[PDB]
């Protein structure tokens, strides 16, 4: 769906809460407690991070990892704004994904239901919907290309 | 209630902060919890007659409190990463025991401090959080069951 | 390395300069600009971005990805663990093409000129030299 | 006019060290100048009470 | 139905939807005429504080 | 001495302090700044060692140590916001003379250094620094917390 | 009449105060923390509280 | 639902539709436009150019065909004109529907396509261009247009 | 030649940034000097025109003749009929004298530096580029 | 006499009527519209014009020269501010017509009552008296090089 | 020589330009920035005043020591007597030294280039040259 | 012990009347009253100037001199808001008295009752301790390596 410009501003506000520690700790407990949510739900997924060594969770190449994930969707959000680039941005995101054998368009699906349950616990006033709706914008058109 | 963990003690932490603040707002911070403890339990007003606990405006108790809260700064802040606490709480642990304290005071204070941060803070204030974790911080310094 | 208050220094200073949303694609524009002008060599491996046109939305969003990696980096840097891990995946997505060494060395020239005009006299270019260059290092 | 006493209450004094919960400004004398309406001339006394650390002080 | 308090400092009346709709709205109402009865009020998303609309409000 | 650590020297200092809490994880930067200003100080005077042994100087990323490490610098921070309340402040600092009279070994010189190397170190973590009305103020606190032995 | 006009008009110039303080009352302007309302006694000095403008009725 | 097709949305739409008509020549504005549009249309679906047969679209710089270029254009701006009234809005798009049903020929599909085609030209003469935003709108717009067929 | 809309935009950035009356003279002498220090070169022909001195108002009046007949052409451009005609005409007053056909290719390498500056990250370079390039080669 | 400032004033907004517009299409018609008085009143002035070719009115030739008469009084007007620059590209502009052999001073003053009948059919609110009155100053300086 | 107005407009821009308290800084700053990154080659010898860091204090000591020197021998300027002792006392706190001559002619060319951003379209370019010029070769 | 804040602004103000214009002139004559002082009470520091030519008062390679003293004065002052670097550039003027063979660290403390004794005269409103506090702390580390 489409989404409006009021949701937009919500969550680029929103967003400002949960990242807002300056470096790392924060950002990754938070990403990793979100994909943790992804395991618990779709195990299968698990599997597909060995390349980072998911099996060693403090391990730094893994967290690096977590932190990348994070920023990427920081890069995504901090771009809401500019359209255009986040058009194109938000495809070469999907690119980046379809060459990766074993990623499915539910996993994302996945993720995004992760998020509207850890977001809403690590900070208040968290506007779930608004949130919701733009992620999905976001996620379609990631997901979207592989197929 | 609720119990103590990693995300309840993130938003307690965080949301302290800003009741906590500094300079004036701190030093009247703590002048209003204190007002409100004492308002609840008057007999208290007895163990702080070291630190001119008659005349909650005296500089020796503006002092006194301003360096209580302190240390529920330090509780607070070092929560979150529970290596750190547990020292910090175990530090406390010891300056009391070998004293008894009436946890009929302390749930007091609890109270207050709780009536306080919400007026301080307006709406973003969970409530539950705050109690759970003041609870833990309280529990480490009575130290005893 | 680097000196723990070195980095905390840059890590804050990236902040106040970088800065959030459009103030930034600005700043990534302003960065390249200056760096193709003065070495359009460069023009030539960003072909696949539109680098002969700064300006446009390819460019832009490439300009951006940039960045925004710096800013990894550079908040990896604060804590060893990460940035050594960090700064080795960086290598790796590098090595395998081939690049002049000299880019680089002329990348860092550049981001502290231009973070020399945000920050003003303020701006510790001790800090950032050893620090920046120690993730430059790295990628090459 | 003239004689007259006007009593000050601080509140917001970076000025002194002591700063002073009060200050008496107390008027000696007062003339015109017989040419000049616009200008009148006073001659006033500034009183103070202080309290010091070791002492009190008093001041005028 | 909402939730709140009116502070005395800002002059300023907060309220908040009260629960349990989860999506329920709120609004801040500044007295600082100094009059009582008119308010520069603004409903907003008691998330984020966020302005949803503005009203300059009137005792009824 | 009397003129210095006036209310604009001070407000100066508070603004000049707060530069540095604007983001939440306070407790890291407490601490490391805290572990280092100690470190340092053991550093030039080792009879210092001894005395933190009670607080496991030895582990400076202990928790037995990171703690202590706040209380102090946690300290310094309560000084640095009762600057503005002479009264306030001089009792709260008269406290810390007694938390410090009970405890042997701790002896003025050391704070004159501890006081150095933190006129040196502030300014590498602030970048707005006025070292003038800094060592005014840090003067008055450091002297008022020892000066009693 | 003039007593609504009085009214009207002051109740629109700035107060000294920084956030979440109020000044009293009364002649002072001195300004105190918001918070200390109420010790139940008079946080201030002045009073200024103990009139009714400030524990008034029709306020609450 | 409301949501999607905002008044911050359209609040937009229209302030950037407004950079177009700064300038007195707006006739030769529209027209080329609109002929562009109407012509990149016909370039992708020729069954189009029979449909503007009857207003000479073989000759686009014919006035026969400019007159329709600016009808239609104008239209658009009428639409988006009132995007700030529903009600109006609504209203004046069922009529555009009616005028639209009884010219055979005109499918959905053509609609979808100018679309498309809108959203492509428009950031080529608006340096601001907020496509989230437009194509929101427009989609409203031509759906509505079209519904009635 | 150019797009139609690429002319438009040109047409259009061109107003805002050249501007009126004193805030051209400003926008004249800073591509001139900016053109000077880069290819000190150029001072010879300009020694009718005291060359030498950009800030006098011998130079003055020359530096905004100059931008005058850039803002015909830019104007001319859209129809064809005037524009071709008005570029036979600058060709003309060019092909007498000798002149470096690089010295052209550097005026539009400032003139597009300074519009930047002027119109900031809206400027269409694209199609400036394509559009005002179109003007050079004419006259040269 | 002198010109005044406000006068000047006056012109600088006159003038943004008759310019005003990116397009040449305007300012040829005014242009135009104005040599066209000044032929049907001293016809003889026209032949100096063959160079441009004014038999071929739409010519284009002859259309970018229109321009360039306009547009160097465009230049002109707008140098009212920066005196001493006027007073030269004003002496420049003299010397590029004492060049041209033909023309006489008489022409001059004959475009000048051109414009002050044409200008004022082109757009309202014109100060006749404040144009005419700055347009001489402009025209003796120009004219007077010639003889 | 130069001319009494000559100075006098001299001067008097001087005093706009280069300001007072931290504006100087600034100035200073812009200055030797602008200078170094076009001739590296005098990192060397500002090597007793940190110049490979430009923004630190040590050298910002020495960038204002400078243009005040020159605020002197401007001010000495218009009038003779003071100027030419001023010059003589500066010849010898250099021709001990080595220097080169054509870092003078570059310090120069950048100090007008930046009064120029100061001062604007105003700055008569004619005036300082021949006149700091004069300041120049004294010591040189 | 480390000025106030307030007085150096009161003397970032006191000086700007002192030094007031550009000009030569002014400065000179405040800055020779101020040595005249000097040599009156301390008459040996007299001859440490020969190599300026003193003996020559109106000279110019003496009255340069007077301006190079009080720009280095103004330079100080101008840069009491930029502490680190005065810190710098005030050991740096140490270094070039230390090196001046018999300069004593009394000729300074005598050249700062000089200020204090003239410039009361120059201008109204000058707050003598202010002045007196700042200039000695200035005046201290210059002397201060010297002995």
């Amino acid at each position: 769906d489409c989404c409006s410009y009021e949701d937009r501003r919500e969550i680029r506000h929103i967003w400002d809460d949960v990242w807002s520690s300056s470096f790392t700790d924060r950002r990754v407990a938070i990403v990793r407690a979100v994909f943790d949510d992804l395991f618990k739900h779709y195990p299968t997924s698990k599997a597909l991070f060995e390349r980072v060594k998911i099996d060693e969770p403090e391990s730094g190449e893994f967290k690096s990892h977590l932190v990348r994930v994070a920023n990427g969707l920081k890069l995504l959000i901090n771009l809401l704004d500019d359209t255009l680039v986040l058009q194109s941005h938000l495809g070469h995101l999907a690119d980046q994904h379809i060459q990766r054998k074993g990623v499915t368009k539910e996993y994302f699906r996945g993720i995004g239901e992760a998020f509207a349950r850890v977001l809403p616990q690590v900070l208040s006033c968290f506007n779930v919907d608004a949130w919701n709706r733009c992620f999905h914008r976001l996620v379609a058109r990631i997901a979207k290309d592989l197929p | 209630k609720k119990q103590c963990g990693v995300l309840e003690g993130l938003k307690v932490k965080s949301e302290w902060g800003r009741a906590y603040g500094s300079g004036h707002d701190r030093e009247a911070f703590s002048q209003a919890i204190w007002r409100a403890t004492f308002a609840q339990v008057p007999e208290s007003r007895s163990l702080f007659k070291r630190v001119h606990g008659d005349d909650t405006s005296h500089p020796a108790f503006i002092a006194h409190a301003d360096r209580v809260l302190g240390g529920l700064d330090i509780a607070i802040s070092t929560l979150d990463q529970p290596a750190t606490l547990k020292e910090e709480l175990d530090h406390l642990q010891v300056q009391h025991e070998g004293r008894k304290i009436p946890d009929n005071y302390f749930d007091a204070f609890k109270t207050a401090i709780l009536h306080v941060v919400a007026a301080q803070l307006g709406r973003c204030y969970d409530r539950e959080a705050w109690d759970a974790c003041i609870d833990h911080i309280e529990d480490g310094i009575k130290g005893h069951h | 390395e680097c000196l723990v208050t070195e980095s905390l220094k840059v890590k804050l200073q990236w902040a106040s300069a970088f800065g959030h949303a459009h103030e930034r694609v600005a700043f990534g524009l302003e960065l390249w600009r200056d760096i193709i002008d003065d070495h359009p060599e460069i023009k030539a491996p960003f072909s696949r971005v539109r680098g002969d046109n700064i300006y446009s939305p390819e460019f832009g969003a490439h300009s951006q990805r940039v960045l925004s990696g710096l800013d990894i980096t550079i908040s990896m840097l604060d804590t060893p663990d990460m940035l050594a891990a960090q700064l080795a995946h960086l290598k790796v997505q590098h090595v395998e093409r081939n690049l002049k060494p000299e880019f680089f060395d002329i990348f860092l020239k550049h981001l502290l000129h231009v973070l020399g005009d945000r920050l003003g006299t303020h701006f510790d270019f001790g800090a950032w030299h050893d620090c920046v260059d120690q993730i430059i290092d790295g990628i090459k | 006019k003239a004689g007259d006493k006007f009593i000050g209450d601080v509140c917001f004094d970076h000025c002194t060290k002591r700063r002073p919960e009060h200050m008496t400004l107390a008027f000696e004398s007062s003339s015109i100048a017989a040419f000049f309406t616009p200008i009148a001339d006073l001659h006033v006394h500034i009183e103070i009470e202080s309290e010091t650390d070791e002492d009190e002080s008093e001041v005028s | 139905q909402l939730r709140g308090f009116y502070n005395f400092g800002k002059r300023e009346l907060l309220l908040a939807p009260l629960k349990g709709q989860s999506e329920g709205y709120g609004v801040i109402c500044d007295f600082n005429l100094g009059d009582d009865d008119h308010a520069d009020c603004k409903i907003v998303v008691p998330s984020s504080l966020f302005v949803c609309a503005h009203f300059n409000a009137q005792r009824y | 001495h009397e003129h210095c650590c006036s209310e604009e020297d001070h407000r100066i200092v508070q603004k000049q302090w707060d530069i540095l809490w604007r983001d939440t994880e306070s407790s890291k930067i407490k601490i490391g700044f805290g572990r280092l200003l100690l470190t340092k100080l053991a550093k030039d005077i080792p009879e210092v060692n001894d005395l933190f042994k009670r607080v496991d100087i030895e582990h400076a990323e202990g928790p037995k140590f990171s703690a202590h490490a706040l209380r102090i610098l946690n300290g310094l921070d309560l000084a640095i916001n009762l600057l503005d309340d002479p009264p306030a402040l001089d009792a709260a600092l008269d406290h810390l003379a007694h938390q410090h009279e009970v405890r042997e070994g701790v002896q003025k010189a050391h704070f004159k250094k501890f006081g150095e190397i933190l006129a040196t170190g502030l300014p590498q973590v602030l970048d707005d620094y006025d070292a003038l009305a800094w060592k005014s103020c840090l003067k008055g606190i450091l002297t008022k917390i020892s000066s009693r032995l | 009449t003039i007593r609504q006009l009085k009214a009207r008009i002051s109740n629109l110039e700035e107060h000294h105060c920084d956030e979440h303080e109020s000044e009293c009352r009364g002649d002072v302007p001195e300004c105190i923390h918001d918070l200390l309302f109420c010790d139940g006694e008079k946080d201030c000095r002045d009073g200024s509280d103990e009139d009714p403008e400030t524990c008034s009725l029709n306020i609450t």
